[PDB]
């Protein structure tokens, strides 16, 4: 009868075989007293951190899809305090969600959830709250952001990389960020807001290190949001996956003094060389890791804030997402594999 | 004081001693013993 | 303080007390304690 | 005639033996025109962080002893704008200081200085400047304080971990603290304020992960300010300098989620299991190093500024210093070798 | 705000408006380059 | 969630797979080649 097709990954040979078609929900109720079933309007993808879901370690043959949800709210469970059917919200699914994200309907934690402001349509914020909360994570708790300090964007051209420099930006930042292709660096360009300056790694040679710094004219850059690092593959196959990551040591000499570098990259070898580097520059090294709000969820009051402000900064226009057409759900599947290898740099969006 | 502090990084570069050996590292130590 | 007041704080999380209400507090040991030796009395 | 003495480093042989007997300074005029006279009242003792010294490479045979000074000022050069003869400052010699601190009168740059504030006498204060420095910049620019947030200070007991936790309790934090003989707990003891715990290393048995970890009941530890580490000689020459500093596993499991671990240890290796670990715990590494404000001295403002809220502190007496009974000057060398090979526990400081 | 300032600002920088001009400000290149091209003209 | 947190950390504790022999690797790769 009336059935709601959920799209499951599958966990096999640790990473990188993600494949299965959606499969049927039948008569799926509202139970559990804190959940709300939400009518979703929009699923925005991202490539699974699959690696991440293997040393968290649940034991699923089948892990729900989609986490990135906008929509309106069916009905609650009696213990919900801060919502009413009708509502209209915008959220994250947790990472070990009961509900797959792909799927027009989703029963969710209430405090997962925050109200769209007025202004935003529902596939644009929808595909602006995973970026739009890991940026704001990046600037302001992990590396703590004021005008007048330097931010090095790398990668700033992805999809990620639009909000953290319009968040800059709006925190009066200066912006040094690089592009790797030559429409990347079109785009920075396009950028109505105007960056300091637009680096290039596009060329064979690699000048990521002595052009920012002359940038700040040897006074450093304080906050290097770097996309990944080069390490660890310099002497033993060079371009694993075919990276062209900036090196450790450039990055390492380019954080100025008393800087913020945060990384994302999850092997980090630190040498003795590089923490006496660090040491004499009195720099603090952070982590930016976007889902420990959902798995480890301490503090579920500051991030429930962070999204609500993070739509007051999509309603006043501060972030504009990079956004890919939006797709029908049946045909997100053929796209989510290539979403999964990498990421398109346009994001894309399943609209209901 | 800036060109002290430039001066201070200018002084502080080092040449890039490359050194990430240690996942096949923490096999050679225990092999070669 | 007008702009400093903006410059030293552009975020902050007590904008709302009721979802300030639900990020989880110290684990305070000592309070407990007394609770449970006073709750065994 | 009229001869001024000053107690003068020699490097030699990378560290380790500092060694000569007070030389004389000879008509010593007020030149250059940024530089004030002071009539010096008071000059602590600090071990000499010669490996940094050595790093930093100034080329001299004879280096100034003495930094940490109080006084009254004599006279100022032409282009002087915050300073009057016969003010009373105190201060921080830079560590590339024409002249020494363990002398009669200095001449000292002027933003190096600050205005002592009337409760205060000569030698707490001058007792004060650096650690409370050091702290201050631990606590509050390193790592972001805000009462709730759990604090663990390793080796709280020593001269350093006093101001540190002091400062710590003004800003509302819960603190625990390590303590290494018995007496050094009654210290902790002795504290006024109530600190949360105390936890004892004194015992053959190390518990500081698990004691400390079940006093924030699996909550977790936001902010250590980790004196040293005992990694790299874990299997080769265990407890070098006779050291039973913790574990550098134990600490990174003891840090609590989103923490920030404050670390003094020049060379630190951080292997790829820790930095997953932080990857996981999204915690933030900031290394602890005072004197970026002498040698770099970028940001001269914040810390000429930071100077003068620790004295405000001072005057309102949140902080009190570990003094040990002030000495004459011509004592000091004799006390300063074993201040050079480990700190006393009690600060000691020339009175003139 | 009363205990938020205090709480969200606990050292400020700003008290001294004479020492804050004295730390040293972002080197904005782009108004160097205009007044050196302008400078030259 | 205090719970959940709790039960995050307990998860996340792994035993001490001691790895700190980089200052005699450095020269241990090079001279076994």
């Amino acid at each position: 009868h009336h059935h709601h097709k959920g799209l499951y990954f599958q966990q096999s040979s640790t990473d990188e075989e993600i494949t299965f078609v959606f499969q049927e929900k039948e008569d799926l109720p509202v139970t559990e007293d804190n959940f709300v079933k939400l009518q979703v309007k929009a699923c925005a993808l991202s490539q699974i951190n699959t690696k991440l879901l293997a040393e968290m370690k649940m034991k699923k043959d089948l892990f729900p899809v989609g986490r990135e949800i906008a929509g309106i709210v069916l009905d609650v469970g009696s213990k919900v305090s801060f919502f009413q059917p009708d509502d209209e919200v915008v959220g994250i699914l947790p990472l070990d969600s009961e509900d797959p994200g792909l799927c027009e309907v989703v029963r969710v934690h209430e405090h997962y959830l925050v109200h769209k402001p007025e202004k935003v349509t529902w596939t644009e914020a929808a595909g602006s709250i995973r970026d739009g909360v890991r940026a704001y994570t990046a600037l302001h708790y992990l590396s703590h952001l004021s005008p007048g300090k330097s931010v090095l964007i790398m990668d700033g051209a992805s999809a990620f990389g639009t909000i953290a420099i319009q968040l800059a930006h709006h925190r009066g930042a200066k912006v040094i960020s690089t592009a790797c292709s030559l429409e990347d660096k079109q785009c920075l360009e396009r950028f109505r807001p105007p960056i300091a300056r637009v680096i290039d790694v596009s060329n064979g040679k690699v000048h990521v290190a002595e052009s920012c710094l002359e940038e700040t004219g040897g006074l450093g850059v304080d906050i290097v949001l770097d996309a990944g690092v080069r390490l660890y593959s310099k002497d033993d196959e060079p371009a694993v996956k075919l990276q062209l990551l900036p090196h450790k040591h450039d990055i390492i000499t380019l954080l100025g003094v008393g800087g913020h570098w945060v990384t994302t990259e999850e092997n980090l070898q630190l040498d003795p060389p590089d923490s006496h580097c660090l040491f004499l520059k009195g720099a603090t090294l952070a982590f930016l890791n976007d889902e420990v709000w959902n798995l480890s969820n301490v503090q579920q009051g500051k991030y429930l804030c962070i999204l609500k402000d993070v739509m007051e900064k999509l309603s006043t226009g501060v972030f504009r997402p990079q956004l890919d057409e939006p797709i029908p759900l049946y045909e997100a599947k053929v796209s989510m594999e290539a979403v999964q290898k990498n990421q398109g740099r346009k994001k894309q969006v399943v609209q209901f | 004081y800036k060109k002290k502090a430039a001066a201070y990084m200018k002084s502080l570069r080092k040449p890039l001693l490359e050194s990430v050996p240690y996942e096949e590292a923490l096999a050679n130590r225990r092999i070669l013993l | 303080s007008l702009s400093i007041i903006n410059e030293k704080v552009p975020f902050n999380d007590t904008k709302y007390s009721q979802y300030n209400a639900l990020n989880v507090p110290l684990h305070n040991r000592r309070h407990q304690l007394k609770m449970r030796d006073i709750a065994g009395q």
